[PDB]
């Protein structure tokens, strides 16, 4: 049709592209892959229900003025413990339907009866599963059982990285728990893709969070977490505190951000904090005095009233983040990571690298016609590209000055020139601060 | 007693990720700020009040041999930049590598300003490219 005009009654939303994309490690096997990207809340709703933690995190992410272009959802390897608590003839005692990777289903049928206990029927199910030639290759079974208890633990064995044994009917008392540490989950996630920057996890156990932050600190990514532990508000001396927000400060994990909000576990408020600065260019933003839409102040666990100054002081001593109530406006405060480093500084440092890498890759890839000779000319071109990247940083008002030092062609050993590599280039930068608080006096006479 | 040697063959100028090679026989680089540092205002009574200028812009003029290859690598760069939108950056740091310390400045956010004037003749005439700058920083070896 000459002019195809469509008019809808939906409000317009703005989408902005910043530095980095969020990743959310969940614990649901709704999808078979490890990482799946979503571009809106509606797409998330197609694979997740309103009661799932992933949907809650996605909803929190997309409640900001910009949109954050994309969101990645990560899947943890989850085990299952099948129980029986009944042991009554055959009835049905079945429909286990161990899915396993690839796309097989090979469901299960009524095992047995005639003086058969949960132990017998579960062992029969294990034997039947091992007998089938589409699941035994990649799925391992272990009937600990230990008598009446009858615990039937199932897990992926080999290449098949997907396992799902959801069973209808009250006959089978299935369970679903994650069976990987932070290292296994992170390695599995990174084996798929590594183009994500912000990471948050559904799991809120102290051990998993501590290990996850420990492994993130060694990498070039930022781990966002939330907490609602009352013990975080009580103590002020560090050595004394031994809760999740405390050891993070003690361990000096500059690459993790902890936001104490009363709506932890149940909800995930840190996704909104991610969306506050995700769509804006790294370094040019100030993460401190942030206003989040639809997120209330950090209410007290007991009286459900904003925290008193003592609790805020305790959280500050723990290098956490809280949603302060300045005159009735809920503002995230101190915008800092566990370890004293500002969020914007860490993000800007990561962005500089990403930008230096991109600029030098652009210089060193597009040389199709010829070569960059190892004489002074090539070193000068490389130095110019480095200085251009640093000037791009400065024009953004992240840095103020910079110096670049590169080696001469005669001071590079033959061992390097052979491997056609250039080493020991150094550069320095001076940051420019931002103002977040004001000190005032007064006379009035 | 003796100052640093000045070897013009070791001077390398690089802009926009390429190296500008091949220099004119006589004069091949000229850096100049467009405005003086200060301009004193002398009152009718003889008093003097300085005015510290805020404009650090400079112009970089570089001369290459008539048949140099760079002349045809900057032309291609300029042709590509013309087709660009406004929102894309057309400027980059003008870097000069001089071990003699003869040159003092590095062009900050330098951009291409004037195309060379092509002149042919029984003899060879160099081509003069003109670059701009945002702030012609005079650096010093002395810390």
């Amino acid at each position: 049709p000459i002019v195809n005009v469509d008019i809808t009654l939906n409000t317009a939303g703005t989408t902005r592209e910043g530095f980095g994309l969020p990743l959310f490690l969940a614990s649901t096997d709704n999808f078979e892959e490890r990482i799946r990207g979503y571009t809106s809340l509606t797409e998330v709703a197609e694979d997740f229900d309103e009661s799932t933690a992933a949907y809650k995190a996605a909803k929190q992410l997309w409640s900001q003025t910009p949109k954050v272009t994309q969101l990645y959802i990560g899947r943890r390897t989850m085990q299952y413990t099948v129980s029986i608590p009944d042991t009554v003839a055959e009835g049905s005692e079945y429909s286990l339907t161990v899915a396993i990777g690839g796309g097989v289903s090979q469901p299960f049928q009524y095992t047995a009866k005639e003086n058969d206990t949960a132990l017998i029927v579960l062992n029969e199910f294990k034997s039947q599963i091992e007998a089938s030639p589409t699941i035994k290759d990649g799925v391992n079974a272990s009937v600990t059982g230990t008598g009446a208890s009858a615990t039937m633990i199932i897990t992926k064995a080999g290449d098949n990285d997907f396992v799902k044994v959801t069973s209808i009917t009250p006959t089978t008392s299935i369970a679903a728990t994650t069976a990987d540490t932070a290292s296994a989950a992170l390695a599995s996630i990174e084996t798929y893709s590594t183009d994500w920057y912000f990471i948050s996890a559904e799991d809120r156990t102290q051990q998993f969070v501590l290990a996850m932050a420990s492994e993130i600190q060694a990498r070039k990514k930022i781990f966002f977490t939330a907490n609602a532990d009352v013990k975080a508000l009580q103590g002020t001396d560090l050595t004394s505190a031994t809760d999740v927000p405390a050891q993070l400060a003690k361990s000096k994990y500059t690459r993790t951000v902890c936001l104490w909000h009363h709506t932890a576990e149940f909800d995930y408020p840190e996704m909104a904090y991610i969306a506050y600065g995700a769509p804006y260019d790294a370094g040019s933003i100030a993460w401190g005095n942030a206003q989040l839409t639809g997120v209330a102040a950090s209410l007290q666990p007991a009286n459900q009233r904003p925290l008193i100054s003592i609790q805020k002081s305790a959280l500050d001593t723990r290098s956490c983040n809280f949603i302060d109530l300045d005159g009735g406006v809920p503002v995230v405060r101190r915008g800092i990571t566990s370890g004293g480093e500002w969020i914007d500084i860490v993000r800007g440092v990561d962005w500089l690298e990403s930008d230096l890498k991109t600029s030098l890759r652009d210089l060193l890839i597009n040389q199709k016609g010829g070569k960059i000779t190892y004489d002074d000319t090539g070193i000068t071109r490389i130095r110019q590209v480095i200085e251009t990247s640093l000037q791009r940083a400065v024009n953004r008002k992240f840095l103020s000055t910079y110096t670049v030092t590169v080696p001469k062609a005669s001071q590079v050993a033959l061992a390097d020139k052979k491997a056609r590599i250039l080493k020991d280039i150094t550069f320095h930068g001076i940051l420019a601060g931002a103002i977040l608080d004001v000190d005032l006096k007064g006379t009035v006479a | 007693a003796m100052y640093q040697q000045y070897s013009p063959k070791d001077v390398v100028c690089s802009w926009n990720g390429i190296a500008i090679e091949g220099f004119a026989p006589d004069s091949f680089l000229r850096l100049q700020r467009t405005s003086p540092l200060v301009t004193p205002v002398v009152g009718a009574g003889g008093q003097v009040a300085l005015t510290r200028n805020a404009d650090k812009t400079g112009t970089i003029e570089i001369e290459l041999m008539q048949t140099s290859l760079s002349n045809q690598m900057l032309s291609a760069i300029q042709a590509k930049q013309d087709d660009m939108e406004l929102e894309e950056d057309i400027s980059s740091n003008f870097v000069i590598y001089d071990p003699s310390g003869s040159v003092l400045a590095t062009g900050i956010n330098a951009w291409l300003q004037e195309l060379p004037q092509i002149e042919l003749g029984r003899d060879q005439n160099s081509k003069t490219w003109i670059f701009g700058c945002e702030k012609l920083d005079y650096t010093s070896t002395i810390p």
